[PDB]
RNA sequence: CGUGAGGGAAAGGUGAAAAGAACCCCGGGAGGGGAGUGAAAUAGAGCCUGAAACCGUGGGCUUACAAGCAGUCACGGCCCCGAGGGGUUGUGGCGUGCCUAUUGAAGCAUGAGCCGGCGACUCACGGUCGUGGGCGAGCUUAAGCCGUUGAGGCGGAGGC
RNA sequence: GUGGAGCCUGGGAGUGAGGGCGCGAGCGAUAACGUCCGCGUCCGAGCGCGGGAACAACCGAGACCGCCAGCUAAGGCCCCC
RNA sequence: GGAUGACCCCAGGCGGUAGGGGAGCGUUCCCGAUGCCGAUGAAGGCCGACCCGCGAGGGCGGCUGGAGGUAAGGGAAGUGC
C-alpha cells in the first residue's frame, strides 16, 4: 500500500505557526522562519527562568540597601548582623518589609546592629 | 496582623483570609495545617531567631493542583539536538485561617 | 527509473546553466519519475512446519471443547438443501444464530443449506483450518467430520 | 441598509485601480461622482461604472434614497492574472502578468 | 557595469513604507457660476460651455 | 506575594553645591540620586529618581594635572573631524558641561538613561532658576 | 520542440434532478443587484471540499530621540472575555539565524525568495548472530499432485 | 578499593583531517594563531552556565524539570553594575 | 517492601557530536467487520485560553463540510521533509 503525506505535514506546520503567533513578518507566517524563531525562543525562556531568580534577588538587595542606609548602615553590614542574630527572613521579604512595614524593618536593623 | 511563614523552601507574608499557593503538601483537602513563623507584625512586632517559639499560622488546605504547563525546550545549533518537555508544577492551595501568636 | 517511459537524455548540460545538475527526467527526484524501492510482485507464502499446523489444528478444536462450544451430531435430520430446513434443524440443535458457527460436514446438501446464513461458515472436513475455527464462536461437526479430523491430528 | 455592486475580471492592474478607489471611500455619492469625473486615471472609468451600478441597486432594489447615499466601503481584489510572453534579448522569454481586478463598491445611507 | 541586483527581498513593511507618498490627491474643483456644476477652476465649463460669465463652447 | 511596585510618585527636587567638590566623586552620587537607588521602592524600569539641581559647577575640583591633561573629544563624522578639548578650556567656555559629561557617562545607556539625564540641571554660578520647585538642599 | 532520427506535456469532479436563474434594474459589453430554482447558490457553471504562500477592506493595541538574529524574562498602560485569562507593547534585563562543512562559523564559507505537493537505507536469494515458537538424534521437505475457490493436505527426491 | 569498575564470548558501530593550552624535546631564528613527537588537559561533543569588556579550548564549574528561597566558586564590591 | 509492573518508601544516576541500545507516536493498507459510528452530519478544513500525555500525539467543544469512517487486539509497508 501507498502512504502519501496526506494530512500529516500540514498539521505539523500548523502547530508550529500557532506557537509563533505574534512574531514579526515571516517569523509568524512562514513555517521555516517560525521554527527558527521558536528554537531561539525556547532557549531564551529556559535561560531566563534561571535568570529571573537572579534578577529579583538583585532588586531586593538594592531596595534593602536603600532602606538600610536610611538607618546608618550598608547592606553588607546588615546582612552580617542578621546572620549573627540568627534571623533568617529572606531578601524577598526583607525588601517587602522595607517598603510596606518600615517599623518592622527598623526593628530588624536594630537587632542586626546589636548582634554585631 | 501579618506573619512571615515558611513552607516549600520559601517565605511568604500571610494574613487571615489570604488564599495562597505553595509547594505541594502531604495533607488531605479540607485538613488544616500549621506553618512555622519567622516574624510577626502589624500591631505587635516579634522577631524569630530564626523561628518564634510560640507561634503558628493555621491554614486550611483548599486543594492540590497542577500549574499551567510550561514548555521547557532545548536546542543546540549545528548538532541536531532538540528536546521538548512539558512541565506542570504541582502545588497546594491554602486559605490562611488565623495567626496564633 | 529504468522502467518509466522517458528517454535517457541529459535534460540540460552539467555545468554553467545556473540550475541544479540532472540526468534524465525518469530520476525519482522528478515529479513523474521512477519510484524508489516501491513494491514489486511478491510471494508472501512460506512453509509453516507441518507439525505446527497439525498441532494448531488440535489446539484450536481443544479451545472450543474446553469452552463447551464444540458440538458433534450424528445427522442433520431433514435438511435436504434448503436454508429454511437447516434453520428448523438449527433451532432444535440449540443454534439460534446468536453465536457464529463453523459448520464442518461432508454432506454437500447440508453445506448448501447453511452457507448463505450470515452467522454460519461452512467447511468440508478436509478443509478444517484454525483461522476458520478461531473466527467463529461455535464449532459444529459431523461424526464423520470428527473422524477425518482425528485422523488429521493423529 | 446597504447596496453593493461588483465588477469582476476587470482587465486593469489592482494596484492601479486601488489608487482611484481610495479617492472615493467614505464620500457622498455626489462628491464621488465629481472626483471620478476629473480623476485623470484609466481606473476612473471602471470605478465610476461600479459606483453607478451600486447607486442604481440602492434606489431600484433596496429602497434607498439617492440623495442620502455615500460610499460606505470599497475595495479592489486581484483576479486571475493573464500571463503573456515578453521576448527579450539573447533568446530569453519573460512572463508579463497582465493583472485583473474585482472592484467592490458598497453604498449606505447617511441619515439626517 | 556589473549588473547590480537586490541583495534581499524587500519586506512587506519596507515595500509599503516606500509607498507612503503614493496616494492620489483629489482633483481640485469649483462650482460653475452659471450651471452650478463642479469643474476645474480656470477651465471652460464642460457642462454649459460658459467661461468668464459668457458662452464660449457648444457643449 | 509579588514584589511591590510603586504607583507614580511626586519626584523630589534636590539642590547641591558643587563648590570645591571632586568632579568624579560628586558625579557618582548625582547618578545614584538620578536613578533613585537611594529609595526603598527603587524600580529599574521607570523614571523615579530625584531631580537634581547643581550650582557652582564652574568651581568643581580635580586632582593631579587633569586641568591641562584631561581631554574631551568629539568626532564630527568628517575626515579629520576629531576635536580635542582640554579640561581648562572646557571650564573656561562651557563649565557646566564638565559635570554633565561626568554624570552622563555614569548613567545607563538607553531610553530611560537618557530621560534620567534630563532630570539633571547643572548651573555654573551660585544660582538656579528653580525656586518654584523649592529644591531641598543636600549635603553629600 | 527538433531539418531529422527523436523528444514530449498540461488538462478529472455543479446538483438528487438542469430545476443551468424568465422577467426587471445599472452597464457598450463584461460584470453585478433584485426576482426565481434548489435541502444547500461563497453548489451559479472562472461551479464538491477549498489548506498555505500571496493581496485587500474593517476593527483593537501600538509606533515619528530611536541602535535591531527581532525573541525572551519582568513590570506597567490600554482593549477584550467574565483574586482568572486572551490581545497589544512602553520601559528595564538577557540575547551572534537555520542547515551543511569543519580544529574552529553569527560568521564576510555551502545551501535556501516564500508556500503547497513529490522526494532518499528497500526487495529477492544466500550468509551470520540474536530472538519467539515447533520437534529433538533427529529436524525438514522441493518441484509437483489432489482439494479449495481467500481450506487445506499429500509429496522424503533432496538438504542440514 | 562494589565502580556506568574489571575479565570472558558474541552482535552493532563510528573513528583512522584534530585543535588550543601547560610541561618535556627535536625542527625553525632562545620566529609564527609554525611544525613534529612525549605526559596531561580542555574544546572537539560542554559555541550550555559565572568570570576574563567582547572571545571553542585562560580561571570557576560538568546544565533531568520547576521556585519572585538560601550558601558559595572564580571574579568582584566609586557610578554604568 | 509486595511477591512478581499493583503501588508506595529510601537512595543514587540522568551535558553530549559520530555511533550503540531501549520505549513510544502518527500515516496507508488487511483481519477484527454480513459488525460498529454516521444526514440528530463521515472524512477533510478552520478556531479553541479546555482535558489527557514527558513528548511525538490523543480527546472534547464551536464553526465549516456534505458521505463516508472504523475500536480493543494483532498483521503488512510506496510510512513522517
Ligand atoms: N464447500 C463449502 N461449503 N465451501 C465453503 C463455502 C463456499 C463459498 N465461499 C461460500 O461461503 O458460500
Ligand atoms: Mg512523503
Ligand atoms: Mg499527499
Ligand atoms: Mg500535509
Ligand atoms: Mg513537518
Ligand atoms: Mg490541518
Ligand atoms: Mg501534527
Ligand atoms: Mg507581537
Ligand atoms: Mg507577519
Ligand atoms: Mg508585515
Ligand atoms: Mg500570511
Ligand atoms: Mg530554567
Ligand atoms: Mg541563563
Ligand atoms: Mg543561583
Ligand atoms: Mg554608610
Ligand atoms: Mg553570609
Ligand atoms: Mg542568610
Ligand atoms: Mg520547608
Ligand atoms: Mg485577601
Ligand atoms: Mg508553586
Ligand atoms: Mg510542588
Ligand atoms: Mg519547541
Ligand atoms: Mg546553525
Ligand atoms: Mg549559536
Ligand atoms: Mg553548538
Ligand atoms: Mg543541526
Ligand atoms: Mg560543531
Ligand atoms: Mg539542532
Ligand atoms: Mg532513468
Ligand atoms: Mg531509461
Ligand atoms: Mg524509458
Ligand atoms: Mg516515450
Ligand atoms: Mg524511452
Ligand atoms: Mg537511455
Ligand atoms: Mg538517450
Ligand atoms: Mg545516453
Ligand atoms: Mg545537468
Ligand atoms: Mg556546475
Ligand atoms: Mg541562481
Ligand atoms: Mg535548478
Ligand atoms: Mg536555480
Ligand atoms: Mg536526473
Ligand atoms: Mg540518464
Ligand atoms: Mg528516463
Ligand atoms: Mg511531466
Ligand atoms: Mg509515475
Ligand atoms: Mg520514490
Ligand atoms: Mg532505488
Ligand atoms: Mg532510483
Ligand atoms: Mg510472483
Ligand atoms: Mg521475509
Ligand atoms: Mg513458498
Ligand atoms: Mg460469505
Ligand atoms: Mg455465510
Ligand atoms: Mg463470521
Ligand atoms: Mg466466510
Ligand atoms: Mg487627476
Ligand atoms: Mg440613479
Ligand atoms: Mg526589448
Ligand atoms: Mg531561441
Ligand atoms: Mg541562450
Ligand atoms: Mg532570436
Ligand atoms: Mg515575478
Ligand atoms: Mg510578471
Ligand atoms: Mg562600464
Ligand atoms: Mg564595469
Ligand atoms: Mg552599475
Ligand atoms: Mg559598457
Ligand atoms: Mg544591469
Ligand atoms: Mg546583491
Ligand atoms: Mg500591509
Ligand atoms: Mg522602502
Ligand atoms: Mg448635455
Ligand atoms: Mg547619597
Ligand atoms: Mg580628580
Ligand atoms: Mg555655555
Ligand atoms: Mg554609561
Ligand atoms: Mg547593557
Ligand atoms: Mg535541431
Ligand atoms: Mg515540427
Ligand atoms: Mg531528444
Ligand atoms: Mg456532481
Ligand atoms: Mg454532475
Ligand atoms: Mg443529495
Ligand atoms: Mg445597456
Ligand atoms: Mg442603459
Ligand atoms: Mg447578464
Ligand atoms: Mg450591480
Ligand atoms: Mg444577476
Ligand atoms: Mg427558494
Ligand atoms: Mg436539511
Ligand atoms: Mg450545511
Ligand atoms: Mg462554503
Ligand atoms: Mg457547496
Ligand atoms: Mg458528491
Ligand atoms: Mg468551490
Ligand atoms: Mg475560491
Ligand atoms: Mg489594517
Ligand atoms: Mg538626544
Ligand atoms: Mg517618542
Ligand atoms: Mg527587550
Ligand atoms: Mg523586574
Ligand atoms: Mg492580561
Ligand atoms: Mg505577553
Ligand atoms: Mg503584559
Ligand atoms: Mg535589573
Ligand atoms: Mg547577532
Ligand atoms: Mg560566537
Ligand atoms: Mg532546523
Ligand atoms: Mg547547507
Ligand atoms: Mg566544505
Ligand atoms: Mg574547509
Ligand atoms: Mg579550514
Ligand atoms: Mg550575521
Ligand atoms: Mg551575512
Ligand atoms: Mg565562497
Ligand atoms: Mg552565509
Ligand atoms: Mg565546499
Ligand atoms: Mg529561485
Ligand atoms: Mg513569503
Ligand atoms: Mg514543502
Ligand atoms: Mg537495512
Ligand atoms: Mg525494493
Ligand atoms: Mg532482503
Ligand atoms: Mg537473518
Ligand atoms: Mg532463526
Ligand atoms: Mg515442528
Ligand atoms: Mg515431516
Ligand atoms: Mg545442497
Ligand atoms: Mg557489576
Ligand atoms: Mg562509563
Ligand atoms: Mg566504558
Ligand atoms: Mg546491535
Ligand atoms: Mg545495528
Ligand atoms: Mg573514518
Ligand atoms: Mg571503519
Ligand atoms: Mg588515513
Ligand atoms: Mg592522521
Ligand atoms: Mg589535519
Ligand atoms: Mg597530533
Ligand atoms: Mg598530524
Ligand atoms: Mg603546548
Ligand atoms: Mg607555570
Ligand atoms: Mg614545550
Ligand atoms: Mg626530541
Ligand atoms: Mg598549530
Ligand atoms: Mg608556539
Ligand atoms: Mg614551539
Ligand atoms: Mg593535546
Ligand atoms: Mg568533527
Ligand atoms: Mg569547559
Ligand atoms: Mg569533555
Ligand atoms: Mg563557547
Ligand atoms: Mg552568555
Ligand atoms: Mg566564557
Ligand atoms: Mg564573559
Ligand atoms: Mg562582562
Ligand atoms: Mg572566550
Ligand atoms: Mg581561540
Ligand atoms: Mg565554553
Ligand atoms: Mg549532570
Ligand atoms: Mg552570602
Ligand atoms: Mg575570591
Ligand atoms: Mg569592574
Ligand atoms: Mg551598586
Ligand atoms: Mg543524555
Ligand atoms: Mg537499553
Ligand atoms: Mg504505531
Ligand atoms: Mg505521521
Ligand atoms: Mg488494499
Ligand atoms: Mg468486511
Ligand atoms: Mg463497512
Ligand atoms: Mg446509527
Ligand atoms: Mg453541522
Ligand atoms: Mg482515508
Ligand atoms: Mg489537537
Ligand atoms: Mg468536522
Ligand atoms: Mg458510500
Ligand atoms: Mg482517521
Ligand atoms: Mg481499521
Ligand atoms: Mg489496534
Ligand atoms: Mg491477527
Ligand atoms: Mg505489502
Ligand atoms: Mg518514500
Ligand atoms: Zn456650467
Amino acid at each position: 500500500p501507498r502512504a502519501k503525506t496526506g494530512v500529516v505535514r500540514r498539521r505539523k506546520h500548523k502547530k508550529i505557526l500557532k506557537l509563533a503567533k505574534g512574531y514579526w513578518g515571516l517569523r509568524s507566517k512562514s513555517f521555516r522562519k517560525a521554527r527558527e524563531t521558536l528554537f531561539a525562543a525556547g532557549n531564551y525562556a529556559y535561560a531566563h527562568r534561571k535568570r529571573r531568580k537572579r534578577d529579583f534577588r538583585r532588586l531586593w538587595i538594592v531596595r534593602i540597601n536603600a532602606a538600610c542606609r536610611q538607618h546608618g548602615l550598608n547592606y553588607s553590614t546588615f546582612i552580617h548582623g542578621l546572620k549573627k542574630a540568627g534571623i533568617e527572613v529572606d531578601r524577598k521579604n526583607l525588601a517587602d518589609l522595607a517598603v510596606r512595614e518600615p517599623q518592622v524593618f527598623a526593628e530588624l536593623v536594630e537587632r542586626a546592629k546589636a548582634a554585631q | 496582623m501579618f506573619a512571615i511563614v515558611k513552607t516549600g523552601g520559601k517565605q511568604y507574608r500571610v494574613e487571615p483570609g489570604l488564599k495562597l499557593r505553595v509547594e505541594k503538601l502531604d495533607a488531605e483537602p479540607g485538613a488544616t495545617v500549621e506553618l512555622p513563623v519567622l516574624l510577626l507584625g502589624g500591631e505587635k512586632t516579634v522577631v524569630g531567631t530564626p523561628v518564634v517559639e510560640g507561634a503558628s499560622v493555621v491554614a486550611e488546605v483548599l486543594g492540590h493542583g497542577r500549574g499551567k504547563k510550561i514548555l521547557v525546550s532545548k536546542f543546540k545549533a549545528k548538532v541536531q539536538y532538540r528536546r521538548k518537555k512539558g512541565h506542570r508544577q504541582p502545588y497546594t492551595e491554602l486559605l490562611i485561617k488565623e495567626i496564633r501568636g | 527509473r529504468g522502467e518509466v517511459a522517458y528517454s535517457g537524455r541529459k535534460i540540460w548540460p552539467q555545468k554553467h546553466t545556473g540550475r541544479a545538475r540532472h540526468g534524465d527526467i525518469g530520476a525519482p527526484i522528478f515529479v513523474g519519475g521512477g519510484v524508489v524501492f516501491g513494491p514489486k510482485p511478491r510471494d508472501y507464502s512460506y512453509t509453516l512446519p507441518k507439525k505446527v499446523r497439525k498441532k494448531g489444528l488440535a489446539m484450536a478444536v481443544a479451545d472450543r471443547a474446553r469452552e463447551g462450544k464444540l458440538l458433534l451430531v450424528e445427522a442433520f435430520a431433514g435438511v435436504n438443501g434448503k436454508t429454511k430446513e437447516f434453520l428448523a434443524w438449527a433451532k432444535e440443535a440449540g443454534l439460534d444464530g446468536s453465536e457464529s458457527v463453523l459448520l464442518v460436514t461432508g454432506n454437500e446438501l447440508v453445506r448448501r443449506a447453511a452457507r448463505n446464513l450470515p452467522w454460519v461458515v461452512t467447511l468440508a472436513p478436509e478443509g478444517l483450518n484454525v483461522y476458520d475455527i478461531v473466527r467463529t464462536e461455535r464449532l459444529v461437526m459431523d461424526l464423520d467430520a470428527w473422524e477425518v479430523f482425528q485422523n488429521r491430528i493423529g | 441598509m446597504e447596496a453593493k455592486a461588483i465588477a469582476r475580471y476587470v482587465r486593469i492592474s489592482p494596484r492601479k485601480v486601488r489608487l482611484v478607489v481610495d479617492l472615493i471611500r467614505g464620500k457622498s455619492l455626489e462628491e464621488a461622482r465629481n472626483i471620478l469625473r476629473y480623476t485623470n486615471k484609466r481606473g476612473a472609468y471602471f470605478v465610476a461604472k461600479v459606483l453607478e451600478s451600486a447607486a442604481a441597486n440602492a434606489v431600484n432594489n433596496h429602497d434607498m434614497l439617492e440623495d442620502r447615499l455615500y460610499v460606505k466601503a470599497a475595495y479592489v481584489d486581484e483576479g486571475p492574472a493573464l500571463k503573456r510572453v515578453l521576448p527579450r534579448a539573447r533568446g530569453r522569454a519573460d512572463i508579463i502578468k497582465k493583472r485583473t481586478s474585482h472592484i467592490t463598491v458598497i453604498l449606505g445611507e447617511k441619515h439626517g | 557595469a556589473k549588473h547590480p541586483v537586490p541583495k534581499k527581498k524587500t519586506s512587506k513593511a519596507r515595500r509599503d513604507a516606500r509607498r507612503s507618498h503614493h496616494a492620489l490627491t483629489p482633483p481640485t474643483l469649483v462650482p460653475c457660476p452659471e450651471c452650478k456644476a463642479m469643474k476645474p477652476p480656470h477651465t471652460v465649463c464642460p457642462e454649459c460651455g460658459y467661461y468668464a460669465g459668457r458662452k464660449v463652447l457648444e457643449v | 506575594m509579588k514584589t511591590y511596585v510603586p504607583k507614580q510618585v511626586e519626584p523630589r527636587w534636590v539642590l547641591i553645591d558643587a563648590e570645591g567638590k571632586t568632579l568624579g566623586r560628586l558625579a557618582t552620587k548625582i547618578a545614584t540620586l538620578l536613578r533613585g537607588k537611594h529609595r526603598p521602592d527603587w524600580t529599574p524600569n521607570v523614571a523615579m529618581g530625584d531631580f537634581v539641581v547643581v550650582v557652582n559647577a564652574d568651581k568643581i575640583r580635580v586632582t593631579g594635572k587633569k586641568l591641562e591633561q584631561k581631554i574631551y573629544t568629539r568626532y564630527s563624522g568628517y575626515p579629520g573631524g576629531l576635536k580635542k578639548i582640554p579640561l581648562e578650556k572646557m571650564l573656561a567656555t562651557h563649565p557646566e558641561r564638565v559635570l554633565e559629561h561626568a554624570v552622563k557617562g555614569m548613567l545607563p545607556k538607553g531610553p530611560l538613561g537618557r530621560r534620567l539625564f534630563k532630570r539633571l540641571k547643572v548651573y555654573a554660578g551660585p544660582d538656579h532658576p528653580h525656586q518654584a520647585q523649592r529644591p531641598e538642599k543636600l549635603e553629600v
